[PDB]
């Protein structure tokens, strides 16, 4: 990444977060302006600031920009949680006449009350067992902050092979959801007396158990 | 009034070729700085090509000689012919109008939605959709969409008319190289016998369309 | 048989914007190319159809002098076969060019602390200039399917734009006065010799 931005920054609502973009004498120090894009995961980028500091029509005055020497900066005042997205800066470089992007920055919006997780443990469907396969699904909804520790067990023995777990994302209610999967064989599933999904949220573990 | 709609992406063998298309409306492509910018999954943005209102073209060094940006006035369309595709060419390809109107450097002020290009020697595989019978005064049910390749998979419930308490997860990439996702629905326990729940799963790479009713047990 | 007036095109006080580039014809005179080799001040001095040193003992029908101001990073476009915003929409040399491109840094003269906005480049044109074309039109550029009807806005852009020449800019965005000499050879009798 030619231009260099912090991997992540944080703020609470109503605050003022700033995201920096440092270049060199081949771009920002060459006098090529800096531009800033917002991208929500799964979607397309959106021009947020161009020409160091101008706002396209439709961008609230909350977003502003600046450029000094070889660095530039995105300021977001009155932080809102809808601004919990990825931000990219962009300039042009003269050493290689190619437009260059920063590496990106993930903005996390903080200051919400802790919500504990709801844990639902789904045993393998009968249709999957017929297909000589077996998956335990462990859905984790409605937690804040988005940070969990999933630990599986077979009977009383923890199990680590066969786990895949998702990275939390916001639901439609602004709380986070996550999911973990445990891959088993049908023979493994029927040969233990229970399995368990054990989610640990902020010191506090919620456990759920199923059986054949 | 203004739109950019890309298409053409899919799964291609390494070395193979593909033509992406970007249909515009409102913008006259032939009168604009148009550009292709790409983004490998989970990774950052990388410019690819540009074509000037008067016809000049430039390319990222990674694609010089392999990729060709052209445009069509009849179709009002921007194209990108991608040949000798390598694995690292795998990304979402965006179509953008470029401007330099308030600045000393160019920027991209309007973008299209993106079309996914996956270069790999793995063949397509359809998902297997399994029901997650309701479990816990609320309840959760859903659909397990397992062992498919490549991305993406779309999931809706009741032909898209059930939206309350519905959450579709990011896929997981399993040890096998295949992806698996689940979509759950949180429902009132009281509704459990009354409402009917059917997930619609669509894996366009494999042309798999599946429904699956999710009943209790 | 009096001198060629290169002193009034090279040593001139005011310089054209590149989009509105100036042209001085040179006819019936004897040309002291000595002032080119003895300058120290030039940052570029590439010649194309001729051997750069033999300029003295050479004869031409007509010589043309074109002058304008660009960024340092753009001088590489004032050369045959080049493309880009300047070469495409402001000033192009033929591929068969025969002449010399000369430039030198002029930050001390053409910059101003708040930025000097006099110097302009054309940012939009529907077609690349043909060689030696000059386009000084100020029509609004129509990027969209609906006419602009004389009003700038979305998809309706003024076609010229200014360098923001501040003395503190990097070399890439510092001003450079450029002189392009065209050595024309016609079957008619010569008039520019040494
Ligand atoms: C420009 O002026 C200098 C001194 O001010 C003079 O020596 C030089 O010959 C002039 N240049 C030309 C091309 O006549």
């Amino acid at each position: 990444s030619v231009l260099t931005q912090p991997p992540s920054v944080s703020g609470a609502p109503g605050q003022r977060v700033t995201i920096s973009c440092t270049g060199s004498s081949s771009n920002i120090g060459a006098g090529y302006d800096v531009h800033w894009y917002q991208q929500l995961p799964g979607t397309a980028p959106k021009l947020l600031i161009y020409g160091n500091s101008n706002r396209p029509s439709g961008v609230p005055d909350r977003f502003s920009g600046s450029k000094s020497g070889t660095s530039a900066s995105l300021a977001i005042t009155g932080l809102q949680a809808e601004d919990e997205t990825d931000y990219y800066c962009q300039s042009c470089d003269s050493s290689l006449s190619v437009v260059v992007f920063g590496g990106g920055t993930k903005l996390t919006v903080l200051g919400q009350p802790k919500a504990a997780p709801s844990v639902t443990l789904f045993p393998p469907s009968s249709e999957e067992l017929q297909a000589n396969k077996a998956t335990l699904v462990c859905l984790i909804s409605d937690f804040y902050p988005g940070a969990v520790t999933v630990a599986w067990k077979a009977d009383s023995s923890p199990v680590k092979a066969g786990v895949e777990t998702t990275t939390p994302s916001k639901q439609s209610n602004n709380k986070y959801a996550a999911s973990s999967y445990l891959s088993l064989t049908p023979e493994q599933w029927k040969s233990h007396r229970s399995y368990s999904c054990q989610v640990t949220h902020e010191g506090s573990t919620v456990e759920k158990t199923v059986a054949p | 009034e203004v739109q950019l709609v890309e298409s053409g992406g899919g799964l291609i063998q390494p070395g193979g070729s593909l033509r992406l298309s970007c249909a515009a409306s409102g913008f006259i492509v032939s009168s604009n700085y148009m550009s292709w910018v790409r983004q490998a999954p989970g990774k950052g943005l990388e410019w690819v090509s540009i074509i000037y209102s008067g016809g000049s073209t430039y390319y990222a060094d990674s694609v010089k000689g392999r990729f060709t940006i052209s445009r069509d006035n009849s179709n009002n369309t921007l194209y990108l012919q991608m040949n000798s595709l390598r694995a690292e060419d795998t990304a979402v390809y965006y179509c953008a109008r470029a401007l330099q109107v308030g600045a000393t450097s160019d920027y991209f002020d309007y973008w299209g939605q993106g079309t996914l290009v996956t270069v790999s020697s793995a063949s397509t595989k359809g998902p297997s959709v399994f029901p997650l019978a309701p479990s816990s005064g609320t309840a959760a049910l859903g659909c397990l969409v397992k062992d498919y390749f490549p991305e993406p998979v779309t999931v809706s419930w009741n032909s898209g008319a059930l939206t309350s308490g519905v959450h579709t997860f990011p896929a997981v990439l399993q040890s096998s190289g295949l992806y698996s996702l689940s979509s759950v629905v949180t429902v009132p326990s009281s509704s459990l016998g009354t409402q009917t729940y059917i997930c619609n799963v669509n894996h366009k790479p494999s042309n798999t369309k599946v429904d699956k009713k999710v009943e209790p047990k | 048989t009096n001198l060629c007036p290169f002193g009034e095109v090279f040593n001139a006080t005011r310089f054209a914007s590149v989009y509105a580039w100036n042209r001085k014809r040179i006819s019936n005179c004897v040309a002291d190319y000595s002032v080119l080799y003895n300058s120290a001040s030039f940052s570029t001095f590439k010649c194309y159809g001729v051997s750069p040193t033999k300029l003295n003992d050479l004869c031409f029908t007509n010589v043309y002098a074109d002058s304008f101001v660009i960024r340092g990073d753009e001088v590489r476009q004032i050369a045959p076969g080049q493309t880009g915003k300047i070469a495409d929409y402001n000033y192009k040399l033929p591929d068969d060019f025969t002449g010399c491109v000369i430039a030198w840094n002029s930050n001390n003269l053409d910059s101003k602390v708040g930025g000097n906005y006099n110097y302009l480049y054309r940012l939009f044109r529907k077609s690349n200039l043909k060689p030696f074309e000059r386009d000084i039109s100020t029509e609004i550029y129509q990027a969209g399917s609906t006419p602009c009807n004389g009003v700038e806005g979305f998809n309706c852009y003024f076609p010229l734009q200014s360098y923001g020449f501040q003395p503190t800019n990097g070399v890439g965005y510092q001003p450079y006065r450029v002189v392009v000499l065209s050595f024309e050879l016609l079957h008619a009798p010569a008039t520019v010799c040494g």
